[PDB]
C-alpha cells in the first residue's frame, strides 16, 4: 500500500499509548493520594455501624 | 532492638572511631548471641559446658568481625578524608571476612568473606546514600 | 486499589445492577475464543488420561466443556469489563473533585527548553 | 492497668514457657495448654466483669466448653501413641523428621 | 453402578450375602500331588467355585480375551528353562518365582473379590501363603542368592498384611518316594530332571514352616495319598469343624467394605511388586522395557481402553 | 468392559450444552438491548 | 471410617472454614477455627497407622497453641479497646501476637517445622487436604486486618519462609516433603504482599491451590510416593509423566505458563511502593524452588529410568476410579497467561 | 399399620424405659405448640416490671398515656388477677 496508510497507523497507535501512559501516571498518584489521606471511595476501611445502637431508657440515668 | 542501631547511625562516618568500633562490636554481639541461641534451641551438643563455649565462641567471632569492621571504615573514612564514599564501607567488609577466616583458619572462607561482605558492605553504604527501601512503606 | 470498601457496594453480587450500562463483549470477542480453546485441550487431555482416542472420543464431552469454558468466559469478562470501568470513573471523579492536587502544566515548547547534549565519542 | 492484669499475662506466658519447654511427658504439655485456657478464662471473666458488658458474659462458658473438647481430643491421641509406645516420652515421636 | 462408597451408603451391605457356606479354602500338596483332583471335588460337593492354580498366563486370561499372550509381553520366563537349568546364569528362576507369587496374588484378589461380591465361597491351590516353601527350595538348593529372598520377604510382607487368611487350609501329604515314581509316569519330559533333594526341600519347608502357621490362627486338615481320595470324609471334616479363632468373626460390614474397595481396583493390589529394588534378576533396562512396552501397545485390543478399540469391533466410539 | 453407549448420559449432555448455548445468545441480546436503551442509541 | 462420618467430618472441616470466613466477631472467628482443627484431625488418621498417628499429635499440638495465643491476641485487644469487630487492632502487643498466632497456623517460618513432617506421615489425600484447604481461614483473616500488620514482621517472615523452602528442597527425595518446603516458599511469596495488595494475595493463592491441586492428583494417580516410584511410571502411563512435568515446569515460575502470572504481578505491585531489593531476592530465591523441579522432571520424564519384570502385569490392568476435574486443573496451572488481566475481577 | 403396631407391642416388651423416653420426648416436643397457656406465660413475662417505667414528657397529644398510675388508661392486670 502507500505511506499514508503507515504513517496514519503510526499516528493513531502514538495517540493511543501516549493516552494510556498518561492514564497510568493519574492513576498512579490518585491511588498514592486516596491511601494516604482517605477521603474517596478507595480504600475505605470498614468502621463500627451506629444502627446498632441502642437509643432507649436504661435503668440508670446516666447511661 | 533498634536503639544499637540508632548509637550506630548518629555518630559521624568520619569521627570517634573507637565509638563506631563499639557500636558495631555491640550489633555483633548481638547477632552472635541470636545464632547461638538459634544453634543451642535445634542442637544441643552434649552438655551446659560445651553449650556455654559454642556460644561464647560464636559471640566472641561475631564481635570481632563487627569491631574490626567499624574500625576499618571509620579509619579508612578519616584517612582518604572523603566520607560517603562506598569503598570504605568495602575495605571494612573485606577487613571483617579477612577476620572471619583467620577465625575459622582456612584461606577459602577468608576470601570468599572477603568478597561477599564487602560486596554488601557497600551496597549498604549506597543504599544508606541513595535511600534505598528494604521494607518499604505501602505507599500506594 | 482496595474497591472492597467502596460505598454502596452490595456484599455478594457478582453483576451490580449498574454493569447493565455498558456494552456486553461480542460473542467474537477474542478472549472468548480463548477460553473455547481452554475447553478443547481440556478435553484432549480429559480423552487422553483415559486411555480412549484422543480427537474423536467423546464428542458430547468436548461440547460440554467447550460450551461451559465459553459460559464462565463470557460472565467473568463482563465482571472484568464492569470493574475497569469503576475504576476509571473514580479516577475520573476524583481528579474532577481535587484540582488542587493535579494542576494544569504549564505547556512548553521545545525551542525554548534547555536539554543538555551529551556527544557519543 | 492495674496489677491483677499484669499478674494474669505473666501466669499465661509462664505456662506458654512451660508448654514450649518440653522436657518429656506430653501429659505436662497438655496440662500447660489447659494453664494456658485457665489464665485465659480468669482474664476475660475479669475484663468482661468490669465493663458491666452484659451480652458477653456468654464468652468464657463457650470458650471453656470448646477448650475443654479441644483438651479431650488431645487426650485421645496420648493414649494411642502410649497404645503404640508402651509410655508417653516426647523423645518417642521421630520418625518423621525434616 | 460399579460398587463403591455411595452403594454402601445406600444399600450394598456384604455381611447379609454371607451365609456360614462361604468358608474360603485353600488346597496344598507338594508337586506332581493329587490335590489338584480334590479340589475340584470339594468345590463340586460343597457347591463352591473351583479357581484353578495360577501359572504364568493367568493375568492374561482375566484382561480382554482370554487368549493368552507371547512370552516375552508376559512373564518373560518359562518354567521348562528352570526345569532344565535350575541355576540359568540370566535369572529366570526369580523371575518365575517373582511372576508366580504376583500371579498367586492377583488370583487370591479375584477370588476374596468374588466371594465379597456374590457370597458364594471358593476353593483355591496354592495361595500367596505356602507359596514362599518353593523359595525356600530354591534359595537352599542354591538356586537363588540372598538379596533375592529378602526382597521376596519384603514384597510378600507388604502385600499380604492386608488380607485374610484362608478358613481351611487341606494338606495332601505324599512321600518322595511315591511322588518321584508317579513324576516318571507323568512323561513330562522336562519333570525328571526335579532332583529328589529339591522334592524333599519342598516338603521340610512344608512342614516345618506353613503347616504350624496356619495351625495357630486356622483349621488345618492333614491327609495322606489314600485318605485323600475319599472327598466324602473331606467334606465331612469341613462341616464338623467350627471357625472362631481366626479375624473372619471379627470383621465387620466397615472393615468388609474396605477389603471389597482393595480387592477391586487391581492396580493397588498389585501396586507393591514393583517397588523400586534393583535385583539383576528382575530389573529391565530403559530400552529393553521402552521396545517390549511398544510391542504390547501394538496389540489388538490393547492400545486404548477396553471399550474403545476400533479393530476388535467397538462400535459408536465417537459417543462413548 | 461389554459396555453400549449410554443413550441417557449422552442425552443429558447433549441436553445441557443445548441449554446452555441458548441461555448465552438469549443473556447476550436481553444485555445489548439493555445497554442500548440505558446510553439511548436505539 | 464410614462413608457417611467421613462425609460429617469433611462437611464440618468446610463448615468451620466458611464460618471464619464470613463471620464478623473474633469469638466466631475462634470458634471456626476450633471446629476445623477438631473435625480435622480424624482426616489423617483416616488411615491407622503410628506415623499417621505421629504426624496427627503433631498437628494438634501445633494448632492448639496456635489457637490459645489467638485467643490470647483477642483478649488483649478487648482489653485496650472494647471491641469484638475483626477491624484495626488497636493495640500493638496484640496485633505481634495474633500475627504469630496465623503464622503458626498457615506454617509460615520459623513456625514451619511441623509441616514437613506433617505431610510425611499422612496420606496423599490427607496431604492434598491439608495443603490447600488449611490456608484459606487464616489468609482470609489476615487479609481482613491487611492494614494494621507491621510490614516489618510480615516482610521478613515472608522473606525467611521463602529461603526456607528453596533451601529445605533440594535435599528432600519423597515427594510429600517436597510438596511441604513447596507450600512453604509459596506461602513466603503469598504473605509479602499482603501489607501492598490483598488482591495478589487472593490471585496467588487460586493459582497456587490450582498447581498443587493438579500435581496431587497425578501423583495419587501414578501410586508414587518416593521418586524411584514415580520414575518408574513412564514404563506404564507415559502421558501421566508428561503431563507432570509441564506442571512441574509451571510450578517453578517459568513463563508463558500459569505458574508465572502470580509472581511477576506481586512484583509489580511491590514496585508500585519503591520496594526494589526484595522482589529481586525472592525471584533469585525461587530459581531454587525451580531447580528441585527440574530434577525432579529429569527423573521422572526426561529420562527412562531402569524398569521392573512384574511392571508387566500392569500394563494389562486400567485405572478404574478416575477423578473428576484434574485434566480442568492441569489446564487452569498451565494456560491461563493470556487471562492475566480477568484479576480485576476482585477474585 | 399392622407393622407400626407390632413394632410397638415388641417394644413395650423387653425395652419399656426407651418407648417411655421417647414417648415423653415427643410429648414435650410437640404440646407447647398446642397448649393455649403458653401466650398467657409470656404476657406474665412480659408484665414483670423490672426496670423502673421512665415517664414521658407531655406535649398534649398523648391520650393513651394515663397522667396519674390510677388513671384508667394504660394497660391492666386484671386478666392476671383472675388467673
Ligand atoms: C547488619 C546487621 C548485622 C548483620 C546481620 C546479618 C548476619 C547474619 C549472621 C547469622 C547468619 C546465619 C547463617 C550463617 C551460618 C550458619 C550458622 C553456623 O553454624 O555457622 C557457624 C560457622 C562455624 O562452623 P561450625 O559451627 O564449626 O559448623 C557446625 C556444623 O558444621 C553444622 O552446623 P550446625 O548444624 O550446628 O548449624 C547451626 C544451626 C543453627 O543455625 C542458626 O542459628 C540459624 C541462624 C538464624 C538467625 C540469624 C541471626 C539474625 C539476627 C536478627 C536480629 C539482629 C538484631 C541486631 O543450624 C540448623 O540446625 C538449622 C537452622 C536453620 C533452620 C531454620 C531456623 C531459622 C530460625 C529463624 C531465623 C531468624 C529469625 C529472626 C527473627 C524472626 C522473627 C519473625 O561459622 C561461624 O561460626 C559464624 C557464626 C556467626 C557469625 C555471624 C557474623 C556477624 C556479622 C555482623 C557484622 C555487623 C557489622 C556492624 C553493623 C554494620
Ligand atoms: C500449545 C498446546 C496446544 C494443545 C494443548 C494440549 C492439547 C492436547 C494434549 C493432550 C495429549 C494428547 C497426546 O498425547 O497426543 C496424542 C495424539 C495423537 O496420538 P493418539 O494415537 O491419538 O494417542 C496417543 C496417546 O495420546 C499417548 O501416546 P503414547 O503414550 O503411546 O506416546 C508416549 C508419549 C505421549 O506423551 C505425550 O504425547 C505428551 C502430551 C503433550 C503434553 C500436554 C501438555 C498440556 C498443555 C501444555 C502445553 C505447553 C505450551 C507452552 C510451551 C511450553 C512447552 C512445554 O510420551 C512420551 O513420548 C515420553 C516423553 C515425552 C516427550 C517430552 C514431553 C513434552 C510435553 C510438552 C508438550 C507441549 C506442547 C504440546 C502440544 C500438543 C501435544 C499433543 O495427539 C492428537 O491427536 C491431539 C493433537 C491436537 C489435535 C488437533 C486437531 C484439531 C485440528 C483440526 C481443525 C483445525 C483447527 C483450526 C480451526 C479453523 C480452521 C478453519
Ligand atoms: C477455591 C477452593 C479450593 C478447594 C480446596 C481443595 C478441595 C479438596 C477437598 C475436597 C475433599 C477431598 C476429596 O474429595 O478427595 C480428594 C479427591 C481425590 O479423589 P480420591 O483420591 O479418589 O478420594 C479418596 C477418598 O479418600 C475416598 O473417600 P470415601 O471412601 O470415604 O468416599 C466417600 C465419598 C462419597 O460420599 C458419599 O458417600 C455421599 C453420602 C452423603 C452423606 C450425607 C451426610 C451429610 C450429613 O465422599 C467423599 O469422598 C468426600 C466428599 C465430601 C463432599 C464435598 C462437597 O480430589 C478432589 O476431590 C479434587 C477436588 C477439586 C477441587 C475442588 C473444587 C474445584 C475448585
Ligand atoms: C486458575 C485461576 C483460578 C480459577 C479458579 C476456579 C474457577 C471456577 C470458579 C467458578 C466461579 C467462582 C465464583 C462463583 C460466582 C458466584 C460468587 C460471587 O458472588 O462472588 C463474587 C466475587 O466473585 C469472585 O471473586 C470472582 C471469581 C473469578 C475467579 C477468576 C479470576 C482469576 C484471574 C486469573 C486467571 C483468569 C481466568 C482463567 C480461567 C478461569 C462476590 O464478590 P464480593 O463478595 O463482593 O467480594 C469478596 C472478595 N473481597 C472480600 C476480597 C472483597
Ligand atoms: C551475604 C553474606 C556473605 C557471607 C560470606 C560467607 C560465605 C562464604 C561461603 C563460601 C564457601 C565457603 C568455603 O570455603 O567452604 C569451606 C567451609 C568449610 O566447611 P565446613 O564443613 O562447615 O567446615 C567448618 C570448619 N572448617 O564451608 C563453610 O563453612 C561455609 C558453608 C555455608 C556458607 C553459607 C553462608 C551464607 C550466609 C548467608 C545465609 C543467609
Ligand atoms: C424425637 C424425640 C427424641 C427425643 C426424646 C428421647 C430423648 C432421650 C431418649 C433417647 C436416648 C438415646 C437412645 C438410643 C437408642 C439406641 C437404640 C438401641 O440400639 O437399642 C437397641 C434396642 O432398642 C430397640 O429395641 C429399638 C428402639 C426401641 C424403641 C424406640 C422407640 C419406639 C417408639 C417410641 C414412641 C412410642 C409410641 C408413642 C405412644 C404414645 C402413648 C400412647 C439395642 O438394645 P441393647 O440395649 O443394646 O441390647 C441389650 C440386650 N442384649
Ligand atoms: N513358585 C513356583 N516355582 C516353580 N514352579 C512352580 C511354582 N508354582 C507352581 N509351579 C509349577 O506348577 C506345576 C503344577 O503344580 P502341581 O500341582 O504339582 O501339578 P498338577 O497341577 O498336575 O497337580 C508344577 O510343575 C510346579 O512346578
Amino acid at each position: 500500500d502507500g505511506p499514508e496508510k503507515n504513517y496514519e497507523k503510526t499516528m493513531a497507535i502514538l495517540q493511543i499509548e501516549a493516552e494510556k501512559a498518561e492514564l497510568r501516571l493519574k492513576e498512579l498518584e490518585v491511588r498514592r493520594l486516596m491511601r494516604a489521606r482517605g477521603d474517596g471511595p478507595w480504600y475505605q476501611y470498614p468502621t463500627i455501624d451506629k444502627a446498632l445502637i441502642d437509643h432507649s431508657p436504661k435503668t440508670t440515668p446516666d447511661n | 532492638a533498634k536503639t544499637l542501631l540508632h548509637k550506630y547511625s548518629d555518630i559521624p562516618e568520619g569521627t570517634e572511631c573507637h565509638r563506631k568500633a563499639y557500636a558495631s562490636t555491640s550489633i555483633g554481639g548481638a547477632t552472635g548471641l541470636i545464632v547461638s541461641a538459634y544453634s543451642i534451641a535445634l542442637k544441643p551438643p552434649a552438655s551446659f559446658l560445651e553449650g556455654v563455649a559454642r556460644t561464647g565462641r560464636y559471640t566472641f567471632t561475631s564481635a570481632a568481625i563487627g569491631a574490626i569492621f567499624g574500625l576499618t571504615s571509620c579509619i579508612s573514612a578519616q584517612v582518604r578524608e572523603k566520607p560517603d564514599d562506598p569503598l570504605n564501607y568495602f575495605i571494612g567488609g573485606c577487613a571483617g571476612g579477612l577476620t572471619l577466616g583467620a577465625r575459622t583458619r582456612s584461606y577459602g572462607i577468608g576470601a570468599a568473606a572477603c568478597a561477599y561482605m564487602g560486596l554488601t558492605a557497600a551496597l549498604v553504604k549506597m543504599g544508606q546514600l541513595e535511600g534505598w527501601q528494604v521494607f518499604a512503606e505501602p505507599k500506594v | 486499589t482496595m474497591m472492597s470498601g467502596r460505598p454502596g457496594r452490595v456484599p455478594l453480587q457478582f453483576l451490580p445492577n449498574e454493569a447493565r450500562s455498558l456494552p456486553p463483549p461480542k460473542l467474537t470477542d477474542p478472549r472468548l475464543v480463548y477460553m473455547g480453546f481452554l475447553g478443547y485441550c481440556s478435553g484432549l487431555i480429559d480423552n487422553a488420561i483415559r486411555r480412549r482416542p484422543v480427537v474423536s472420543a467423546g464428542l458430547h464431552r468436548q461440547l460440554l466443556y467447550v460450551t461451559s469454558f465459553v459460559f464462565f468466559g463470557y460472565y467473568l469478562l463482563k465482571r472484568q469489563d464492569y470493574m475497569y470501568a469503576l475504576r476509571d470513573h473514580d479516577m475520573f471523579a476524583y481528579v474532577k473533585s481535587h484540582p488542587e492536587d493535579f494542576p494544569e502544566k504549564d505547556k512548553k515548547t521545545y525551542g525554548e527548553i534547555l536539554e543538555e547534549f551529551h556527544p557519543v565519542r | 492497668m492495674p496489677l491483677v492484669y499484669m499478674n494474669i499475662i505473666m501466669a499465661f506466658a509462664i505456662a506458654l514457657a512451660g508448654l514450649l519447654m518440653y522436657r518429656s511427658h506430653l501429659m505436662s504439655s497438655l496440662l500447660c495448654l489447659e494453664g494456658m485456657m485457665l489464665s485465659l478464662f480468669i482474664m476475660s471473666t475479669l475484663i468482661i466483669l468490669n465493663t458491666h458488658f452484659t451480652l458477653a458474659n456468654m464468652m468464657p462458658i463457650i470458650l471453656l466448653v470448646f477448650a475443654a473438647c479441644e483438651a479431650a481430643l488431645g487426650l485421645s491421641l496420648l493414649v494411642m501413641v502410649s497404645n503404640t509406645y508402651g509410655t508417653d516420652y516426647v523423645q518417642n515421636l521421630n520418625l518423621l523428621q525434616c | 453402578l460399579q460398587y463403591g462408597p455411595l452403594a454402601f451408603v445406600l444399600g450394598e451391605r456384604t455381611t447379609r450375602k454371607l451365609t456360614e457356606t462361604s468358608k474360603v479354602i485353600t488346597v496344598d500338596g507338594n508337586i506332581c500331588s493329587g490335590k489338584g483332583r480334590l479340589a475340584r471335588e470339594i468345590a463340586e460337593k460343597l457347591g463352591l467355585r473351583h479357581f484353578p492354580e495360577a501359572g504364568i498366563h493367568y493375568a492374561d486370561s482375566t484382561t480382554g480375551d482370554g487368549k493368552p499372550l507371547d512370552v516375552q509381553l508376559s512373564g518373560n520366563c518359562s518354567l521348562e528353562k528352570f526345569y532344565d537349568d535350575p541355576k540359568s546364569n540370566d535369572g529366570n528362576s526369580y523371575r518365575l518365582q517373582s511372576w508366580l507369587y504376583a500371579s498367586r496374588l492377583l488370583q487370591y484378589a479375584d477370588a476374596l473379590e468374588h466371594l465379597l461380591s456374590t457370597g458364594q465361597g471358593v476353593v483355591l491351590e496354592r495361595s500367596i501363603y505356602s507359596d514362599f516353601v518353593f523359595l525356600e527350595a530354591m534359595y537352599r538348593q542354591g538356586f537363588i542368592r540372598k538379596q533375592c529372598v529378602e526382597h521376596y520377604n519384603e514384597v510378600k510382607k507388604v502385600t499380604a498384611c492386608e488380607y485374610l487368611p484362608p478358613h481351611v487350609v487341606v494338606y495332601v501329604d505324599v512321600p518322595v518316594p511315591e511322588i518321584q515314581s508317579r513324576i516318571q509316569k507323568k512323561g513330562n519330559p522336562h519333570e525328571m530332571k526335579i532332583t529328589a533333594a529339591y522334592l524333599q526341600d519342598i516338603e521340610n519347608a512344608y512342614k516345618k514352616t506353613f503347616l504350624p502357621e496356619m495351625s495357630e490362627k486356622c483349621e488345618v486338615l492333614q491327609y495322606s495319598a489314600r485318605e485323600a481320595e475319599d472327598a466324602e470324609k473331606v467334606v465331612e471334616d469341613i462341616e464338623y469343624l467350627k471357625c472362631d479363632k481366626g479375624p473372619w468373626p471379627d470383621q465387620d460390614d466397615r472393615t468388609f467394605h474396605r477389603l471389597r474397595m482393595l480387592v477391586q481396583n487391581k492396580l493397588e493390589v498389585l501396586n507393591y511388586t514393583t517397588i523400586p529394588v534393583y535385583l539383576p534378576e528382575i530389573t529391565i533396562g530403559a530400552h529393553q522395557s521402552d521396545r517390549v512396552f511398544q510391542k504390547f501397545t501394538e496389540l489388538p485390543g490393547r492400545k486404548y481402553s477396553p471399550g474403545y478399540n476400533e479393530d476388535v469391533g467397538d462400535k459408536w466410539i465417537w459417543l462413548k | 468392559p461389554h459396555g453400549s453407549p449410554d443413550w441417557l448420559k449422552v442425552g443429558l449432555t447433549l441436553g445441557t450444552s443445548v441449554f446452555l448455548w441458548i441461555y448465552l445468545i438469549k443473556q447476550h441480546k436481553e444485555d445489548v438491548l439493555e445497554y442500548k436503551r440505558r446510553n439511548g442509541l436505539e | 471410617m464410614n462413608p457417611i462420618i467421613y462425609t460429617t467430618l469433611i462437611m464440618t472441616v468446610m463448615s468451620g472454614t466458611m464460618l471464619v470466613m464470613i463471620s464478623s466477631h473474633w469469638l466466631l472467628i475462634w470458634i471456626g477455627f476450633e471446629m476445623n482443627l477438631l473435625a480435622m484431625i480424624p482426616v489423617l488418621m483416616k488411615n491407622f497407622n503410628p506415623r499417621a498417628t505421629e504426624a496427627a499429635t503433631k498437628y494438634f499440638l501445633t494448632q492448639a497453641t496456635a489457637s490459645m495465643m489467638l485467643m490470647m491476641a483477642i483478649i488483649i485487644n478487648l482489653l485496650y479497646s472494647g471491641q469484638w469487630t475483626i477491624t484495626k487492632m488497636f493495640n500493638p502487643v496484640a496485633m505481634t501476637m495474633m500475627t504469630m498466632a496465623l503464622a503458626m497456623k498457615l506454617g509460615l517460618s520459623p513456625f514451619h517445622f511441623w509441616v514437613p513432617e506433617v505431610t510425611q506421615g499422612i496420606s496423599l489425600q490427607a496431604g492434598l487436604l491439608l495443603l490447600t484447604w488449611q490456608k484459606l481461614a487464616p489468609l482470609s483473616v489476615l487479609c481482613q486486618i491487611s492494614q494494621s500488620i507491621n510490614p516489618n514482621l510480615m516482610l521478613t517472615m515472608a522473606m525467611l519462609s521463602i529461603l526456607i523452602g528453596g533451601w529445605g528442597g533440594l535435599n528432600q527425595t519423597q515427594l510429600r516433603k517436597i510438596m511441604a518446603y513447596s507450600s512453604i516458599a509459596h506461602m513466603g511469596w503469598m504473605t509479602a504482599v499482603l501489607p501492598y495488595n490483598t488482591t495478589m494475595t487472593i490471585l496467588n493463592l487460586l493459582i497456587y491451590i490450582t498447581m498443587t491441586l493438579a500435581m496431587f492428583m497425578l501423583l495419587i494417580h501414578s501410586s508414587a510416593t518416593t521418586t524411584l516410584s514415580l520414575s518408574h511410571t513412564w514404563n506404564k502411563m507415559p502421558v501421566i509423566t508428561s503431563l507432570m512435568m509441564v506442571t512441574l515446569l509451571s510450578m517453578g515460575g517459568l513463563p508463558p505458563l500459569s505458574g508465572f502470572m502470580p509472581k511477576w504481578m506481586i512484583i509489580q505491585e511491590m514496585t508500585k511502593n519503591e520496594s526494589i531489593i526484595m522482589p529481586t531476592l525472592m525471584a533469585m530465591t525461587a530459581l531454587l524452588n525451580l531447580y528441585f523441579y527440574m530434577r525432579l522432571a529429569y527423573s521422572s520424564s526426561l529420562t527412562m529410568f531402569p524398569s521392573t519384570n512384574n511392571m508387566k502385569m500392569k500394563w494389562q490392568f486400567e485405572h478404574t476410579k478416575q477423578m473428576k476435574l484434574l485434566p480442568t486443573m492441569i489446564v487452569l496451572s498451565t494456560l491461563v497467561l493470556p487471562m492475566t488481566p480477568a484479576l480485576s475481577s476482585l477474585n | 399399620a399392622g407393622r407400626i403396631a407390632s413394632f410397638l407391642k415388641n417394644a413395650w416388651a423387653k425395652e419399656p424405659v426407651l418407648v417411655a423416653s421417647f414417648a415423653i420426648g415427643g410429648l414435650a416436643i410437640i404440646l407447647p405448640s398446642l397448649s393455649p397457656y403458653t401466650n398467657y406465660a409470656i404476657r406474665i413475662n412480659r408484665a414483670t416490671p423490672y426496670n423502673y417505667p421512665v415517664p414521658l414528657r407531655d406535649d398534649g397529644n398523648m391520650p393513651d398515656v394515663p397522667s396519674h398510675p390510677q388513671d384508667p388508661q394504660g394497660p391492666s392486670l386484671e386478666w392476671l388477677k383472675n388467673l
